């Protein structure tokens, strides 16, 4: 086709305007080092924040949401014409650039069952959960051919979906000459890109109650093909458009809807070095102290919940075998002794947490399960819970109402990290090194002081031996701390946020001094705020310590000892056997804490830390 | 007839408490629960409707 535009006031507007845009010359902008990231780390596409082009541009933004193509072609070629500015021979390895969308879009927030008609040709942003996916598949660009008779070579263009509607004469595949001399096709000259398609729909929690689902198809082109997966939560920003049904002659007037894919989210050092240098142990020691104000008392327990969060060390050696680093603690107490309260904190500040109850979920949906693929006949795996949560947290309230069958299951999580699968057609095994929280009510109702605690738990020692900590909590009914039980319980219950008027319905390192949160005597000490706390758990979960010589020896010879006094226990019960697995506790728990306050090697004082805490699980009046 | 303390126990169960969501991020329950022991016929399932 020889025709061709001279002129056009409205695109070349546009494209004068986003140069504007991205100029960040006179401007406090970023988008200049954006750019020398994305030529440094060879990816091409940016994202852009709506709100800031709102801010510097209105109208190109209302043009923009109103209008999709045009303006995001016009986007593209400004995005080609600075790569260029900035550094020509970078622009050469790639035919275009795409760009991103961010920031909040307001009246286009819309879930994938209020999506209508009405958003057609727009940019919209939809919240939802991955159901189906489809294996990646190249797709030709360019061709190239061959011909040994007469020894040319020709390559030929392929656009489809860059044009909103293709015909016949293109989308041919070249197979002779000019003379029918055959040609041979020649793969390595090619161009290909990859190709996906997914499924989302709405999120269960979402979706009033007692109605059936809705959902939504994606296409995802080349750059974002491996970045969603099933069973999974995302936000995707992209353009609404019809489907071009395929040539006939009688048409029934209903088009099929696509979403077209741009942005695919997946929803979520000075101050730390001089805190951590300056406190050593007082880091722990707040940090405990400060774990969660809403709970009061039970310092062992959030001794526990902080030596979960810091967690040991794995270790690999040459014959290929695996040594465990995870921590696992169990709970048992009587009723109202807020176990719940510290399984839903411990959900709400740990990364990658999963709730699963005692009879919520069973043996197969725990680890994993096999099915057959009716599609193609094959067979595929479907991660359970603990698969998902590698590297992660698993709480399970009601532990003791959980068949016999799970726990065996979970043995294989516990002990080695690792799930085994097989099935006449495919056998895997994978990876799910977890920590696990688990609270139980005790078999009478109440914990009964005079019986041993082997009768009241009502476990045998394998699994016993399979957790790393248990812990007894008891409701003792003394005046005094009853008292200040209540009066905690009343001033976190007349507390009311600031900033919202009485009668209504419904950073720092330290947190800012309440006088109801804390009160007048706490005016000495302060609590960390949480944001700095979370960094600071993962910057000591990032840090590698090793074990001395000195603390070695002395660990070893404090667990004989413990297994020579198995005799000299009479006065008092044990609560856990001693096996093998309390030596790597110890070695785990003191690591833990080297872990705690930020250095290199493992003390003295890890290790005592580490053994009165075995000291005071272990052992019970 | 009577129960009148029964009656007023439903009325504030039907006003109901108010939640309490914290910093912490934990929740406290701003609702009330009832139970009702008692032998048959004591008019106890025509409350409920
Ligand atoms: N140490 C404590 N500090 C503050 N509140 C507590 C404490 N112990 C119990 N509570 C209160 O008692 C209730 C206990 O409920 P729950 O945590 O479900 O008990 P359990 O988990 O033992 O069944 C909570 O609502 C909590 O507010
Ligand atoms: N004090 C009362 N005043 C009026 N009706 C009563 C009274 N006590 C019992 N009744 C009548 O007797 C029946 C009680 O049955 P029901 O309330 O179903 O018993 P329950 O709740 O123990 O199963 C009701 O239909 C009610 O009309
Ligand atoms: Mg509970």
């Amino acid at each position: 086709a020889g025709t061709v535009v001279l002129d056009d006031v409205e695109l070349r507007e546009a494209q004068r305007d986003y140069l504007d845009f991205l100029d960040d010359e006179e401007d406090q902008g970023i988008y200049q080092s954006k750019v020398r990231e994305l030529i440094s780390d060879n990816q091409y596409r940016l994202i852009v924040n709506v709100n800031d082009l709102r801010r510097k541009n209105e109208k190109r933004a209302n043009r923009l949401l109103n209008n999709a193509f045009e303006e995001l072609v016009a986007f593209q070629r400004a995005l080609k014409d600075f790569v260029a500015s900035i550094d020509a021979t970078y622009a050469k390895q790639y035919e275009e650039f795409y760009v991103g969308l961010e920031g909040s879009f307001g009246s286009k927030h819309v879930s994938p069952r209020t999506l209508t008609s009405c958003f057609l040709s727009c940019v919209v942003c939809v919240e939802g959960i991955v159901t189906k996916c489809s294996l990646v598949r190249p797709k030709v660009v360019r061709s190239v051919h061959y011909c040994p008779a007469t020894k040319k070579t020709i390559e030929r263009r392929y656009s489809d979906l860059t044009t909103l509607v293709a015909f016949p004469s293109s989308s041919v595949y070249p197979t002779k000459d000019e003379e029918n001399n055959p040609l041979e096709t020649e793969y390595g000259l090619s161009v290909y890109k990859d190709h996906q398609t997914i499924t989302i729909q709405e999120m269960p929690e979402k979706a009033p109650a007692g109605q059936l689902p809705r959902s939504v198809d994606v296409i995802l082109d080349d750059d974002l093909v491996d970045k969603a997966k099933p069973g999974d939560r995302v936000q995707v920003v992209g353009t609404y458009r019809c489907l071009p049904g395929k040539k006939g002659g009688y048409t029934s007037g209903t088009f099929r809807t696509v979403l077209i894919a741009c942005n695919v989210k997946q929803m979520s050092i000075a101050k730390i070095k001089k805190f951590s240098k300056t406190r050593s142990k007082d880091i722990f020691d707040q940090l405990a102290k400060s774990l969660a104000p809403s709970i009061h008392g039970h310092d062992y327990v959030k001794k526990a919940i902080l030596c979960l969060l810091l967690g040991g060390v794995e270790r690999d050696l040459e014959n290929g075998s695996h040594i465990r680093g995870d921590i696992n603690i169990l709970l048992i107490g009587d009723p109202s002794v807020a176990k719940s309260q510290l399984l839903r904190y411990v959900l709400c500040t740990a990364p990658r947490a999963i709730p699963t109850t005692g009879r919520g979920s069973s043996g197969v949906g725990l680890t994993a399960a096999v099915t057959t693929d009716q599609e193609t006949g094959e067979r595929r795996l479907e991660a359970g819970a603990m698969v998902l949560a590698d590297r992660g947290v698993v709480c399970i309230d009601e532990f003791d109402k959980m068949s016999d069958m799970d726990r065996t299951a979970i043995h294989e999580v516990m002990e080695q990290g690792r799930v085994t699968i097989a099935k006449a057609g495919i056998h895997a095994r994978l990876n799910a090194r977890c920590s696990v929280l688990a609270a139980a009510n005790p078999v009478y109702g109440r914990y009964d002081q005079y019986k041993t605690p082997m009768e009241n738990i009502g476990l045998q020692d394998s699994l016993l031996s399979r957790f790393d900590l248990l812990f007894i909590m008891l409701d003792q009914m003394d005046p005094e701390q009853d008292r200040e039980i209540s009066d905690h319980v009343l001033r976190m219950h007349r507390y009311r946020a600031p900033g919202e008027q009485d009668g209504d319905a419904m950073t720092q390192i330290y947190e800012k001094h309440d006088n109801l949160l804390h009160g007048t005597k706490k005016k000495k000490e302060k609590m960390v705020s949480a944001a700095f706390m979370k960094k600071y758990i993962h910057v000591a979960k990032i840090i590698k310590p090793v074990l001395t010589q000195e603390s070695a020896t002395y660990i070893a010879e404090e667990y004989s000892r413990l297994r020579s006094q198995d005799s000299m226990s009479s006065d008092t019960a044990r609560t856990s056997p001693v096996t093998a697995r309390t030596l790597e506790t110890l070695i785990r728990l003191a690591t833990a804490h080297a872990k705690a306050r930020m250095s290199k090697t493992v003390d003295l004082q890890d290790a005592e830390e580490a053994v009165e805490l075995v000291q005071y699980a272990y052992f019970k009046k | 007839f009577g129960g009148t303390d029964m009656k007023k126990a439903i009325a504030c169960l039907l006003f109901g408490g108010s939640r309490k969501r914290l910093p912490d991020g934990l929740t406290r329950r701003g609702d009330i629960n009832l139970l009702m022991l008692g032998d048959p016929g004591t008019a106890k399932s025509q409350l409920l409707k």
